[PDB]
């Protein structure tokens, strides 16, 4: 397993956007072996030079945080609200490996909840990313309104015991966010909003009753949360699920799940991989942990 | 247990079993979600001042607009306070209602599920009622599923102590569920405004001119 994920410590470089592509691999693999405890198949030496990477993509992105605590592939260009919320998602794993200014990430979760977050609990994107390829499911843009602030409050949700001190809006906007998804998720026709606002839903208690009955039904084969189009989304939306099935210790249905996120034989990589390399290997390593 | 004419059919034995799962799920579930929603409502209001006040303190994006400018501005701003405020004393006493009611709502239903279970007491099963789950736990519900009964009630039989509980369960739990959107119509309500006031901060934000700023502000309400 250790062996096929030696091309995923990469050197992080680019603007704002192109250096959270090549930090992201290198993350969730230091994330990944710490929880498999697979350090010595890998090589026990490469484990502090996989943090010095880490620690060198986050130092670097530094260089892209604008006076407003926001995120932008340039200085000069309009924050992004997607953006922004990935890199909270990044730095709330990046805790446990490197050391993260905490005044940094609390004002990119302040930034979201005071300026992006709609009176409805609607999270909204004023200036989409250039990368179009490492949004992943999100790409489509079929519900945006939904699928955008299932990723936002996700991030949210990763970043809420860092952040409860320093941001006093994160309880409401929290509630205020699932609040929406809830509200709309029977609605829901995309198979990969199912799962990104199911495991949204779940991080909170809230993926009960029909909610649960049509995450759990839109699952082909009980296995999967495919959506009739591209391989990468599949993957990245039966990892949000599977998330969502350990968060709801439904050691019942997730034995199958896992048989087929394995039999894909998915070791991450380039172009296009950024959410489905950091969410197939985040759900993995959970499934081990828990 | 006192004497009655007919016996208890299956649709009786059903009836009982309902009640007491719904009795169990207000106690348990329901009760909780009702006061939780309509104290939350209060603060979403007070977030949208609070958060616009933030917004007031950048006009000292922002910097790009002119003296006249940012007066329209802050006067957009203002006149949402307004509106938002106006919202406040419904949506607290909504939630300050849902306080009391919740417990009244949550300590009738358990005296209400602790004798029906002692009704069933030889006891009948209620495995259908758990199957036949449809999720709806309203005092609407809990009325229907006593209706039913008093259609199949035979007059050997059991007494109606329990029933007492029930019907104070259905009574304040109408009362709870009136809080509830006695502080939805508040929070609605709030929206028009506080949307006027997001709509302002992107345009202002994204350096747009006054005519456009205002047009934003106007198709927000």
């Amino acid at each position: 397993d250790a062996e096929r994920l030696k091309h995923l410590i990469v050197t992080p470089s680019g603007a704002g956007e192109q250096n959270m592509i090549g930090m992201t691999p290198t993350v969730i693999a230091v994330h990944y072996l710490d929880e498999t405890e697979q350090w010595e198949k890998f090589g026990l030496e490469k484990r502090q030079g996989a943090l010095e990477l880490i620690k060198k993509g986050y130092t670097q992105q530094l260089a892209f945080r604008q006076p407003s605590s926001a995120f932008a592939a340039f200085v000069k260009r309009a924050p992004s609200t997607w953006l922004t919320a990935y890199v909270v998602k990044v730095f709330s794993l990046a805790v446990n490996l490197i050391a993260i200014d905490s005044q940094v990430l609390c004002g990119a979760v302040k930034w979201l909840i005071l300026e992006k977050q709609k009176p409805d609990g609607v999270f909204q994107e004023d200036a989409p990313v250039i990368h179009q390829e490492m949004i992943g499911g999100l790409r489509n843009n079929n519900e945006k309104d939904m699928a955008l602030t299932a990723f936002v409050l996700i991030s949210l949700q990763e970043a809420k015991d860092i952040c409860e001190e320093q941001v006093n809006s994160l309880p409401g906007s929290i509630t205020k966010a699932g609040d929406f998804l809830e509200a709309n998720y029977m609605n829901l026709q995309r198979s990969y909003t199912v799962a990104i606002a199911g495991y949204a839903l779940a991080q909170m208690g809230r993926l009960k009753g029909p909610l649960l009955n049509k995450f759990l039904t839109t699952a082909k084969d009980k296995n999967r949360w495919e959506d009739p189009g591209k391989q990468l989304y599949n993957v990245e939306a039966t990892s949000y699920a599977l998330l969502a099935l350990l968060q709801l210790k439904d050691f019942d249905f997730v034995p199958p799940v896992v048989r087929w996120l394995n039999e894909q034989r998915y070791y991450g990589g380039g172009y296009g991989s950024t959410q489905a390399t950091f969410m197939v290997f985040q759900a993995l390593a959970q499934y081990q942990k828990d | 247990r006192v004497p009655g004419d007919k016996n208890l059919t299956k649709e009786g034995a059903a009836a009982l079993c309902k009640m007491k799962h719904l009795a169990d799920k207000v106690a348990e579930k329901r009760s909780q979600e009702l006061k939780d929603r309509t104290q939350n409502f209060a603060g979403y209001i007070e977030f949208e001042l609070y958060r616009i006040d933030y917004w007031l303190e950048k006009l000292n994006g922002y910097a790009k607009l002119s003296d006249s400018d940012i007066e329209k501005v802050k006067e957009i701003f203002d006149k949402a306070k307004d509106g938002i405020a106006k919202q406040l004393p419904e949506a607290k006493k909504a939630g300050e209602d849902a306080e009391k009611l919740h417990t009244e709502v949550k300590e009738a239903a358990a005296n209400a599920r602790g004798q029906d279970l002692d009704d069933h007491k030889s006891a009948i099963d209620c495995s259908s009622t758990g199957y036949e789950e449809n999720y709806d736990w309203s005092a609407n519900a809990l009325q229907v599923a006593l209706n039913s009964w008093e259609n199949v009630k035979p007059k050997c039989t059991m007494t109606e102590e329990w029933q007492t509980h029930y019907k104070e369960t259905v009574k304040k739990l109408k009362e709870l569920e009136g809080a509830h959107e006695k502080g939805r119509r508040a929070h609605d309500a709030m929206l028009g405004y506080a949307n006027t006031a997001y709509a302002v901060n992107t345009k202002v934000e994204q350096e747009k001119p006054l005519a456009e700023v205002i047009a934003a502000a106007k198709e927000a309400g």
